[PDB]
């Protein structure tokens, strides 16, 4: 059966047995920057193994009053190998990525994850007037959490799930490239997202290119016997990377 | 918007049979619902959005 | 697999993900009559999409002592529609029919149901010299009931799952059109039944052609968390039904 | 009918491994049986059934 | 699907719904002797329905504290049938085996076992300067059993798991052709067993040909509503039994 599948990105494979399908972006697959789009001069550098490959996020945990996680991606991988360290020499990136995300239960475990990944999710402020703080949208590798009610904290997003932190209804944010773990078919949802901008390339500590949004829909429910502990495991790859005017190592 | 001319119908669901589940598993579950158009759907008359109320500037 | 089926019959659709297998009859699909076996010299009415459509009759409760159920069948189609109304103001019916049983469990719960199509089930009475009211040979859409002993009610069928108000052995009972729902593998049992008769058309009140009847053999049986409430859903399409001898309405 | 010349044999059912289920399941479960004559089967000679008896008419 | 499998040998049929593969020996295929590699010059005695069937052996009981079990085999069968009477009647025999091994259990338990086929199994003693009776390697159908730790007893087998009787390692005696009966993949184990020896025919009461061995590695598991009692059947198959040099009934 269609059901199982594996993904080979380097040095890296994922092997997976109860999965639905690979959503492909808006139908295109990631690929190099052509010289007919190009804007820089000089020769870019892909090194194609030492950075295109799987690299493992922390895991979250997933109780029965969970709200929801999310994780800025050019952002996250910033102390990832060696694509972390070709982001702090370089001016100027460009990639597509591989987002595949695990959760596993039994068949007496219920519930439903929305896996959605959404390009520039720029999110609003809890208090309106107010500038918010660079460790609040993005962690790095460690979640930032939605809550079930009106946040009003001091430099923070506006958290609540039913307005995803970007002002809209949660329910129309399936236009994106999107899957969904239901506990009773699926296991894992992978996503291929190639590169969206309106630059062909850019700076990836200034700008940040997408945000993934996992969002319980049903919440967990289990018996009094069964297992309480389910982790949620995001595992992310780079794709056709490549880098452009290269310089010391910082950000400022 | 609403008029009683064209108006078109109720959808509606009801128990074909009941939710058998076995011992050690809950019982209370949940259904989620989605919508869109087919392939011969069409809209015809622009006007503005009766959502947007705004009352001054955005300064 | 050939586990999945899905039947279209107007603007009605059954789908369905555990069934077995479709029984027809005795291999005879439902057609309409031809000119060499008519009678009657004038033209039928085949409306063919307001009368061949799925209905759905009422639910039935199955507990640990349940005993059984029937349905006489051009009669507990009555009140339904179009099929009823056809019914009321013509002389001579002609159909055949979809049988579609729906009952549910998970793979905690066990149970086997025996869904017959039984023609001309003439029943007998729990009095012997006495004559059956037509209220419990049939009820419409609410189902009668067997019952585990000797039953000696009033005007009432020998209730009895043993003989199936027949006098015949239950477990020879399925000589005739049958499937099983089993709880470990089925979902649902559909049995397609064309017209059989003595005669080319009859009337559609003062005869019953067949009967339905759902026995359970292995009695149903669960754990003490499991649900409790089990429905039993019958659905009913009429196929290649056509009417003639057209006069005002009633029965009399 | 019974007699000793044309006598057939046993049928006989035995447990190989025991039932095996997990928790919250019910342990005692059901077999049912069924019979039927294979292609190449046969009958010969005509007799009354030794399970009609009546004793006066049906009046 | 392929783990469906039926094998028929003589009047006895296996059907198995959740079987693996079949391992056949070192590749080859039971058969008969030729003529190039024979010694003996009188006619062999080929029975071949009387014989080549399968033999069902006693059950074991498979608790939490289960450590293992064996059996000797060309001796577990010496009272079965027309088998074991031509293993009385002749000096010299020969044959294949098939080896079928069922347990079953549900999608609750869990468990692992290993059934090895290993040639010439000679074990050790509980005394090292000591004889072992032959009660003790062999029992015919009634299995003998390893124990947890360091057994001494008189006049028998050194019985410790982690050196199957034979002082190796326990983890390295895959070498041999074998299965493994994980309880949530698995209900059974096929071993097609070839002819193995030192010399074209050989007798079958002196001699000992191979050993099965069923060693729990996952230990048995369950939950406190479960069923207790797991039984595990051993079912077995001479495959081209042929026999030389007819005198009387005896062994000694």
């Amino acid at each position: 059966s269609d059901r199982v599948r594996s993904i080979t990105l380097g040095n890296s494979t994922i092997t997976t047995q109860e999965s639905a399908n690979v959503v492909v972006g808006y139908g295109v697959w990631p690929d190099y920057l052509s010289d007919e789009e190009a804007t820089a001069e000089d020769q870019p550098t892909q090194p194609d193994v030492a950075t295109c490959r799987f690299y493992t996020l922390d895991s979250v945990s997933w109780m029965k009053e969970s709200q929801g996680w999310w994780w800025k991606f050019p952002d996250a991988l910033r102390d990832m190998g060696l694509f972390g360290q070709n982001m702090q020499y370089h001016y100027l990136g460009r990639s597509g990525y591989t987002i595949h995300v695990q959760c596993n239960a039994s068949k007496f475990h219920q519930g439903c994850l929305l896996v959605v990944c959404v390009p520039e999710a720029e999110m609003g402020a809890a208090n309106i007037n107010e500038k918010i703080n660079r460790e609040h949208l993005s962690n790095g590798e460690v979640a930032n959490t939605f809550s079930g009610t009106k946040s009003s904290n001091t430099n923070d997003v506006q958290q609540a799930v039913f307005n995803a932190g970007m002002g809209v209804a949660v329910g129309n944010l399936t236009i994106f490239p999107h899957q969904w773990i239901n506990l009773r078919t699926n296991n894992c949802a992978t996503i291929v997202m190639p590169y969206i901008n309106s630059v062909p390339m850019d700076n990836m500590f200034r700008h940040y290119n997408f945000t993934l949004m996992i969002i319980p829909f049903a919440k967990l429910d289990y018996a009094a016997g069964s297992s309480t502990y389910i982790p949620i495991t995001v595992t992310v790859a780079p794709m056709c990377a490549e880098y452009n005017g290269l310089r010391l190592a910082g950000h400022q | 918007s609403k008029d009683i001319y064209t108006d078109a119908g109720f959808i509606t669901c009801w128990y074909q049979t009941s939710i058998v589940v076995p011992a050690e598993v809950q019982n209370q579950s949940v259904i989620l619902c989605f919508v869109s158009a087919c392939n011969d759907f069409s809209v015809r008359l622009l006007r503005d959005s009766p959502f947007v109320r705004q009352t001054a500037f955005y300064q």
